[PDB]
């Protein structure tokens, strides 16, 4: 499996895809303004192929990638597209968990799940540095639970 | 009008069912 | 013999509600096998609130008196 | 004859009368001794059916077939099986059904021969052995009845003994029938191999090797491995063959059957050794030694107090038959899926690399039965937890510790089922949507580098990135590459064989989907057995049994709550997951049979490629079985494919709508029965009622199974035999 | 053979054109239809035993909501089941009636 | 719109405008109504906003503001005299008087 | 009694309308049975409802003196109106319209 | 037919015979409850087992159990 | 072989009388 800037069987797909798009492109007059945007669309098409060529991609023209952890391909898995999902999802999750900690008190529990004061939703921004602080508070959750669970009998 | 041995087999099957009831009646023998 | 209104822990031979925290609604001296009704916040599937419970059930939950500052 | 079920003035009595006919542990007047006895008799009444049906399989091949014309030209002559006779068949269809060799209408054989062997020509040969097999089956049944007779019954101290037949039955079956099998396959079927025909009167006089026994007796060397066989070979002519006890190639043999019966002969050598090493292990573990303790039935010891013996406490596993069934259908199921996976990479048949229709029918056969045995094992495991488990005895171990905290295990399994879904199917939806937009390159493709590493293990020396078997100089590669590795590297470096195929995206994402479905199925099969005695919705679930409707429609509802309901739920996942594996496996061969491999690893990445190129293109010769013009041979199959969608959708009647509506309708039917004149004179016996809530789902599961089975049993034959 | 088979040449052979959405909705309507096969076949009892395990994990971290997690109503499950059996059982022919008639228009 | 390459749905229909084909019968109804210019579309739409608002201020009128008694609903006799004559009658007459003077533009 | 009547009607219209589907699908895969079904294919189809269309062919002029055309060109036989593409056709029933109409009635 | 078994959780709020269709259960004076009533089912031969008392049964785990047993004409609720 | 002279000419009733007989036998059994 060779990279596509050297894989002659990938650039042929770019030519073939533009060829299929060209028959739809030439039937209409290019001077019309409602169809002048097709050239900008094919500009987006052209500007898309060059970045993927850098990633190792299938010889067939189907561009594959790496998740083993190889440092040359950490961009397709490990670092960007992966770690941000974990952080962003858990920035929401641990924020929800903090809201779960403040879900009791005197005002009805149902009122504090649904009809919440908007201020708690505005405080959500608190979790800039979840990791270890969240680990402490989750330890305390398991602790204060004191193995109080359902019967399952 | 075909399969005479099959007719005898069907007849002996009915007779075996009757003899099965007779065997239930005999029991001890 | 304990006073009414104590925080409970369910240890019924059948209902393994492992120390589901609840309070004693009232204490009855009528002496039966399953008398005590307690406010059970975990609404069971039946839908009610307080059910009958044994004398086993709860012993104590504060565990402290003078050392509990 | 169950009395509690007999006092049922309704038709329902018959259904359980057949449904609980094999449910021996719940018949009336059932005892501990009669259970094993009648179940033992059913064992002997079951193997008898197997051998009777095997005798019929051989009889019809002897009485009909061109196998003698096949052994000469086995590639051109299409194999046949049994004659077809039906006065319903139109002559126009029978003119197309009769093709190949015979003049009578004969169907196409699907069960391709495992026992290749010779063939015994055609002169009073196969039907005699088939009759002997059938009579042995009948005498097998009569021997079981002989055991049932009074005074000839084995006591309970014959099944429930650690010191019992667990020793001699093991090291005695695949061991005596190992030296016998080896001695009666590589020498009895050596005429089929080389052409050394031997009558059954002088086994000693005919040695295959140039020297026999005496070289093996020497401890220095066997003097049997220094003998190769030429590649050119015919059953009748050796073609330069130089006989040897062992004839391993390490590579894809010209004749597809094994490696000149290498693998074959090595099996029972290793299996006899398996018994030589096993038959000595557990033999002394037993010892036939009665326990010295008289604290088991004497007046001196009463009540519970202490167990019978710290080491002895295993009666809950040996007394129970559902646990033993849950393990016998489990280890055999491990080997069943292993056997299925060992029929495409290591084919023990000849001309499977050149045949098409027959190969696709055996793998999925054993695959579906593998899933069956798995479910049977787990269902009886649930029955073991309901009717045989006791927390008072098995306390303080790890088994009772499981269900004190099993909720944590169920949580992890549910998390896996959700994780492998949001990504497998999420990837699939992205694939379809971005391919529809005209951008297959924007698709987030995937490469299973782990599965690509399997191809690196094949010995390829041109890789160069520090992978296993990438250099012939590495001591790990140098180790044991002296004899069989030369055939290994030569056999895997080819695009024409099926020894470790190429793996990519359309190959990965289906394995991701198989992991998703199988892990979900695992959770569904396990939790039904865990929450079998009770749950939070219903802790008295132990106070009933296995097959019961509900606890009551109240407290939120108890719809489908029994352990039997978990089984009925599990079978649905079984059919679809085991169908996913087959839908995948059906492309890994049709993509190379046509030679256009670039179809799969380019179009199978998205689901629309699975829709247009398989469920539509391959089904052209299927549906064109009887076109409105000239119907041909694939008519009976194109009819089954329709009769399948009937039976399958027939199950949707029993599954979507429940039972009470049918009660209110059958009552109107019964009203019209007596109210109508003339027909009022006719009266029934058992009162007409609807199916039981349990029997409703069971019978509907029967339809949802057999209709789905026939849905895939008609597509394979016609679609593969239409284009080859 | 001549009806439900010959129609795939006008619903799937459209990714190269502008009728690609009627193929995605076609293949995606079978999803929600078979998604109705989840509610029209199973029962609330098993699924209610399924929540309490998730609620156990929710009681492990106290992340259990005040609104006690319970299964759908016995009648509401069938109402959603027919909703999906119809939505997934119309959008396929909606994508099919809008598939061939545009290609053969 | 050009966001994620979805512009492939712009079916080449003609008339200097690309988009998604419609099967609602809108063009046939509009041609049978004598509508030709785009201005006649916008005036009808802006006139529809008024009627749409008046009905919200009506369903919020006979309720939070007004409310007929229960006696106003047993007038089923008076209801069919206004549904078959005021709605069906005047409706079948009002549209009849339209396609007599708007037919010749079509 | 109501549902009893409708029940027997449903079963009679099911074991035949879809029964004939099972029957014909059997006749084809079986062989020469579908060949001998051709005469029955002439039955039912163009036997009923054919005269209704013929009534509508002769309805103008006779039973409709003030009408110079039928109710629709689906009634007028051999009268085809085309505007570069076929608008309506005298829907000649046949072969399996009796089949699907009874699948409908079922 | 069905087997009716009464738990010791009874409060005697008569929820059985109130819910119960054909009056399987019955209220009996008892000396070990708050209200002083206990449910008892003599006519278990006529019981159908519709399980509508477990709905009205108050206790955490219901107090009136009816284990599914055999089926006869009295327990099928059929008119023919 | 037998072709159309030995067992295939008596099969017509063999493949159908055992079903009729089996349904009859099992019905007599349940009638008992
Ligand atoms: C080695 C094969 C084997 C054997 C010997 C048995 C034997 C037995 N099974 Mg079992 N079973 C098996 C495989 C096997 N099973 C497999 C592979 C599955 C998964 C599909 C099951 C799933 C299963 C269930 C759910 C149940 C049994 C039950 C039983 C017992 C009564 C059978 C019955 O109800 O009537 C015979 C059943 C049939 C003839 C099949 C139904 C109708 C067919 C389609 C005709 C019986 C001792 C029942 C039981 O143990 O009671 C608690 C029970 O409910 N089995
Ligand atoms: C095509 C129909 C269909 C679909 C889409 C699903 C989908 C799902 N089932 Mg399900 N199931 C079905 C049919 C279906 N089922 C049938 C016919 C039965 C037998 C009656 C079952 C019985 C069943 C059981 C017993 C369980 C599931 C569970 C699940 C969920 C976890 C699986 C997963 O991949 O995570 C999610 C993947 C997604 C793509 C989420 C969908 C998000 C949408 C598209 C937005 C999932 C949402 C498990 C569950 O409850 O989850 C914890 C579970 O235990 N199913
Ligand atoms: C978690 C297990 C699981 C999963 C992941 C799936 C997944 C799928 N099932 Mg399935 N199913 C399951 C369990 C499951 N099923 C079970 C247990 C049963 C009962 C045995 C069924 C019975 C079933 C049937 C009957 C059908 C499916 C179908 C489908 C496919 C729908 C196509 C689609 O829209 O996808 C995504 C594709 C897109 C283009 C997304 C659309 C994007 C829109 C436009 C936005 C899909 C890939 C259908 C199918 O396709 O047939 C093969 C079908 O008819 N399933
Ligand atoms: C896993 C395979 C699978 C499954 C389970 C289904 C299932 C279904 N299909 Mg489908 N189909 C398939 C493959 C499949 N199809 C393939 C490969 C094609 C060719 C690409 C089609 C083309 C197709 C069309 C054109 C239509 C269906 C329709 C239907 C639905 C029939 C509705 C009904 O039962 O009412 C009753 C139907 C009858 C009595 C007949 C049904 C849910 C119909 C539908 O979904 O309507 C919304 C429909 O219009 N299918
Ligand atoms: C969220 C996406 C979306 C939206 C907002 C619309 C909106 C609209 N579409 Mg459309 N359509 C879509 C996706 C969408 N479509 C897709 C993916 C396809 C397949 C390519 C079509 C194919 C299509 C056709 C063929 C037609 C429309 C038409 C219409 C207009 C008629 C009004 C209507 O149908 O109300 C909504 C209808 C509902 C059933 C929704 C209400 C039910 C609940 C809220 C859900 C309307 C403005 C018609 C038109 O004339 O265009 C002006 C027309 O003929 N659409
Ligand atoms: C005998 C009653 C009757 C009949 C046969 C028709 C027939 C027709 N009407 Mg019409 N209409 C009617 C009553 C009727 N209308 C009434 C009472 C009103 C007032 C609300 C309208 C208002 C109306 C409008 C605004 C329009 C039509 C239009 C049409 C034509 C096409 C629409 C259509 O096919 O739906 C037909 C509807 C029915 C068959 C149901 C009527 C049955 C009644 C209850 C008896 C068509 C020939 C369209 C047109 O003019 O074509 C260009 C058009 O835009 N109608
Ligand atoms: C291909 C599957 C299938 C088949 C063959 C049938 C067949 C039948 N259904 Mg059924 N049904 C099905 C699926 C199916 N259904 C599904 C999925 C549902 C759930 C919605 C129903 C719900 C249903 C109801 C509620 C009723 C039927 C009834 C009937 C019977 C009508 C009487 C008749 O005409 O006999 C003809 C025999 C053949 C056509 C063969 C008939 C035997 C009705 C009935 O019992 O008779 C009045 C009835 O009331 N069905
Ligand atoms: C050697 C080798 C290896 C390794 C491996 C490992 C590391 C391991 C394993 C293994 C395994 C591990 C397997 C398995 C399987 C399993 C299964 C198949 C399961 C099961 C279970 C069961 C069957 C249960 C049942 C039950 C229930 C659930 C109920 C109750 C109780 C009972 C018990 C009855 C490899 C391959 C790498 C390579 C080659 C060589
Ligand atoms: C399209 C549309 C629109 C627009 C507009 C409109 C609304 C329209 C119209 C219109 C109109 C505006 C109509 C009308 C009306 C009218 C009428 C209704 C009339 C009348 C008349 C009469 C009634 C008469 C009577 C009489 C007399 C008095 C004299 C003598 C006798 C007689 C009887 C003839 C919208 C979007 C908004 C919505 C709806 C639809
Ligand atoms: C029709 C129907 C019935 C009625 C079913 C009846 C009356 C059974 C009818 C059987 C007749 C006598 C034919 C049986 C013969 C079969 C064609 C094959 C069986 C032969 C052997 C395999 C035993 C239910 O009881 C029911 C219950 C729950 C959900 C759905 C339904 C349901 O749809
Ligand atoms: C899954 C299932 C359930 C459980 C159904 C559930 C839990 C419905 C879940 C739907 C909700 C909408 C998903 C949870 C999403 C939350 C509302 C959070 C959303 C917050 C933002 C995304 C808006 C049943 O109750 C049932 C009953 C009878 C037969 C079959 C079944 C069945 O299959
Ligand atoms: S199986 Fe039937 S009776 Fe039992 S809970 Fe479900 S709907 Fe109710
Ligand atoms: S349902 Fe139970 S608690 Fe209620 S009155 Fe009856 S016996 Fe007493
Ligand atoms: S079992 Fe059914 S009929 Fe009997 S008391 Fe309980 S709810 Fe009533």
């Amino acid at each position: 499996l060779t990279p596509c800037q050297q894989s002659e069987a990938f650039h042929k797909r770019e030519i073939n895809e533009v060829r299929t798009l060209e028959n739809r492109q030439a039937n209409y007059e290019a001077n019309s303004p409602s169809y002048l945007a097709l050239q900008s669309q094919i500009d987006q098409v052209h500007k898309r192929f060059d970045k993927y060529g850098t990633l190792l991609c299938g010889q067939d023209g189907l561009p594959h990638l790496i998740t083993d952890g190889d440092w040359r391909h950490a961009r397709e898995f490990t670092i960007p597209a992966l770690l941000f999902l974990y952080i962003t999802g858990w920035i929401g999750w641990v924020g929800r968990s903090y809201l779960k900690y403040t879900k009791e008190t005197k005002n009805p529990t149902e009122q504090e799940i649904i009809l919440d004061v908007p201020m708690a939703l505005k405080y959500m921004l608190s979790g800039f540095l979840w990791p270890l602080s969240a680990w402490q508070e989750y330890r305390s959750g398991q602790l204060l639970a004191k193995e109080d669970e359902i019967t399952v009998s | 009008m075909i399969t005479d041995n099959q007719v005898f087999v069907a007849l002996i099957m009915a007779l075996v069912c009757g003899y099965l009831a007779v065997k239930l009646a005999k029991q001890l023998a | 013999m304990i006073k009414k209104g104590s925080l409970v822990k369910i240890l019924r031979p059948e209902s393994f509600w492992y120390n589901e925290v609840g309070t004693v609604v009232n204490v009855e001296t009528s002496k039966v096998l399953y008398p005590v009704l307690v406010r059970f916040d975990k609404v069971n599937y039946s839908g009610l609130n307080s059910t009958n419970f044994s004398l086993d059930e709860l012993v104590e939950i504060k565990v402290e008196i003078k050392s509990d500052t | 004859f169950s009395q509690a079920l007999a006092s049922d003035p309704t038709t329902r009595r018959i259904w359980y009368g057949i449904a609980t006919a094999h449910d021996f542990e719940s018949h009336d007047g059932m005892t501990e001794e009669n259970l094993y006895q009648k179940i033992f008799a059913s064992h002997f009444g079951h193997l008898a059916i197997i051998f009777l049906w095997t005798s019929g399989n051989l009889f019809h091949v002897a009485w009909q077939g061109n196998f003698e014309q096949w052994v000469a030209n086995p590639l051109k002559t299409k194999p046949l099986a049994h004659a077809i006779w039906d006065p319903h068949f139109g002559q126009a269809a029978l003119k197309a059904f009769t093709r190949g060799d015979t003049v009578a209408n004969i169907s196409y054989s699907g069960v391709y021969h495992w026992w290749y062997t010779i063939g015994i020509r055609n002169n009073v040969e196969l039907y005699t052995g088939a009759l002997g097999l059938l009579v042995l089956s009948a005498v097998f049944l009569l021997a079981g009845w002989l055991h049932i007779q009074p005074k000839f019954k084995p006591s309970l101290s014959w099944f429930k003994n650690n010191e019992s037949r667990l020793n001699h039955h093991l090291a005695g079956l695949f061991g005596v029938s190992s030296l016998a099998w080896t001695g009666h396959l590589v020498h009895v079927a050596i005429p089929a191999s080389r052409g050394q025909h031997v009558g059954w009167d002088n086994f000693i006089m005919t040695p295959p090797h140039p020297a026999g026994l005496q070289p093996f007796f020497t401890g220095n060397w066997s003097v049997y491995a220094q003998s190769p066989d030429s590649m050119q070979h015919v059953f009748g002519t050796s073609q330069g063959a130089g006989t040897a006890i062992l004839t391993f190639l390490g590579g894809f043999h010209p004749q597809t059957q094994s490696l000149w019966l290498t693998d074959m002969a090595h099996h029972h050598l290793a299996i006899a050794v398996i018994f030589i090493v096993a038959g000595h292990m557990y033999r002394t573990n037993f010892g036939i030694g009665h326990n010295l303790k008289t604290i088991l039935e004497a007046h001196r010891p009463p009540s519970g107090r202490l167990g019978k013996g710290h080491i002895g406490i295993y009666q809950t596993l040996t007394n129970s038959l559902h646990f033993q069934l849950g393990l016998a259908l489990a280890s055999l199921s491990v080997v069943t899926s292993l056997v299925a996976q060992h029929m495409y990479a290591m084919p023990p048949y000849a001309y499977m690399a050149f045949d098409y229709v027959t190969q696709s029918a055996l793998y999925t056969h054993h695959q579906y039965i593998a899933g069956l045995l798995i479910v049977g094992a787990f269902a009886h495991g649930a029955i073991f937890f309901i009717r045989d488990y006791d927390p008072e005895q098995n306390q303080d171990n790890v088994l009772a510790r499981m269900l004190a905290h099993k909720e944590a295990v169920i949580s992890h399994l549910s998390w896996v089922s959700l994780f492998l879904g949001f990504h497998t199917l999420g990837l699939y939806v992205h694939n379809d949507v971005v391919v529809a937009f005209g951008n297959p390159e924007k698709q987030i493709l995937i490469e299973p580098i782990f599965a690509q590493w399997i191809q690196a293990t094949s010995g390829k020396m041109l890789y160069g990135f520090q992978v296993l078997l990438s250099s012939s100089t590495s001591n790990a590669s140098v180790a044991a590459q002296q004899l069989w590795l030369p055939g290994w590297l030569e056999a895997v470096n080819n695009e024409s064989n099926s020894l470790f195929l190429t793996i990519g995206p359309g190959d990965f994402l289906v394995h991701h989907a198989i992991a998703l479905g199988l892990h979900t199925t695992t959770l569904i099969l396990v939790k039904g057995a865990l929450d079998a005695r009770g749950s939070k919705l219903m802790p008295d679930k132990k106070d009933f049994g296995y097959s019961f409707p509900c606890d009551g429609p109240g407290r939120g509802g108890t719809c489908d709550i029994s352990a039997w309901d978990a089984f009925y739920l599990a079978m649905f996942w079984m059919l679809n997951t085991i169908g996913w594996v087959t839908f995948y496996w059906h492309w890994k061969h049709l993509s190379l049979w046509q030679g256009n491999v670039a179809q799969f690893n380019e179009s199978s990445t998205y689901l629309m490629g699975w829709l247009r190129d398989y469920l539509w293109l391959n089904s052209s010769p299927l549906i064109n079985g009887y076109n409105p013009y000239g119907m041909n041979s694939l008519a009976v199959w194109s009819w089954m494919f329709l009769f399948a969608h009937l039976v399958w959708a027939t199950g949707f009647m029993f599954l979507i709508s429940w039972r009470g509506y049918w009660q209110e309708l059958i009552e109107t039917l019964a009203w019209a029965h007596e109210r109508t004149p003339l027909a009022n004179l006719i009266r029934w016996k058992d009162k007409p009622v609807a199916l039981s809530i349990v029997q409703a789902r069971l019978v509907g599961l029967v339809h949802f199974t057999v209709g789905y089975i026939l849905t895939y049993a008609a597509f394979v034959i016609a679609s593969t035999a239409g284009k080859f | 053979r001549d009806f439900l088979w010959a129609q795939a040449s006008q619903v799937i052979q459209s990714y190269g054109s502008s009728l690609s959405a009627y193929g995605l909705m076609f293949l995606g309507a079978h999803f929600v239809w078979a998604f109705s096969l989840m509610f029209l076949f199973s029962g609330r009892g098993y699924w209610q035993e399924l929540i309490e395990s998730i609620v156990w994990a929710h009681n492990k971290l106290k992340v259990a909501p005040a609104i006690a997690p319970r299964a759908l109503s016995i009648t509401q499950g069938r109402a959603v089941g027919v909703a999906h059996y119809l939505l997934g059982g119309i959008a396929t022919t909606w994508a099919f009636f809008l598939a061939r008639i545009i290609a053969v228009g | 719109w050009p966001i994620v390459g979805q512009q492939i749905l712009n079916a080449d229909v003609g008339g200097g405008m690309q988009g998604i084909q419609i099967t609602s019968g809108l063009f046939q109804l509009w041609r049978a109504s004598g509508i030709v210019n785009e201005l006649q579309l916008y005036v009808t739409a802006l006139g529809g906003l008024g009627m749409a608002g008046l009905m919200i201020f009506a369903g919020w009128f006979h309720y939070h503001k007004a409310a007929p008694k229960l006696e106003w609903f047993q007038n089923v006799e008076s209801m069919l005299n206004h549904h078959l004559a005021g709605l069906l009658g005047l409706g079948s007459l009002s549209w009849a008087g339209h396609q007599i003077h708007v037919s010749l533009p079509i | 009694a109501i549902i009893s009547h409708l029940n027997w009607v449903c079963i009679f219209l099911g074991m035949h309308s879809f029964g004939l589907y099972i029957h014909n699908d059997t006749m084809r895969a079986l062989g020469r049975a579908q060949d001998m079904f051709s005469d029955t294919a002439i039955q039912l189809q163009p036997v009923f409802a054919q005269w209704i269309q013929q009534i509508h062919t002769l309805a103008p002029g006779n039973t409709a003196v003030n009408a110079l055309a039928t109710a629709s060109y689906a009634f007028g036989a051999d009268t085809v109106t085309v505007g570069s593409k076929i608008a309506m056709m005298p829907i000649k029933l046949g072969t399996a319209d009796f089949m699907v109409h009874h699948i409908h009635a079922f | 037919a069905h087997t009716v078994k009464i738990y010791d959780n009874c409060i005697g709020c008569t929820q059985c015979v109130r819910a119960c269709p054909l009056d399987v259960l019955e209220m009996v004076p008892w000396d070990g409850c708050k209200a002083g009533q206990m449910a008892s089912a003599p006519r278990t031969e006529d019981c159908v087992g519709c399980k509508r008392c477990e709905t009205a049964c108050p206790t955490d785990f219901l107090s009136i159990r009816v284990y599914l047993g055999g089926e006869t004409t009295r327990s099928m609720g059929l008119a023919y | 072989m037998s072709a159309s002279y030995l067992p295939s000419i008596l099969v017509p009733t063999v493949g159908l009388i055992l079903p009729f007989a089996s349904m009859a036998i099992l019905f007599i059994a349940i009638e008992k």
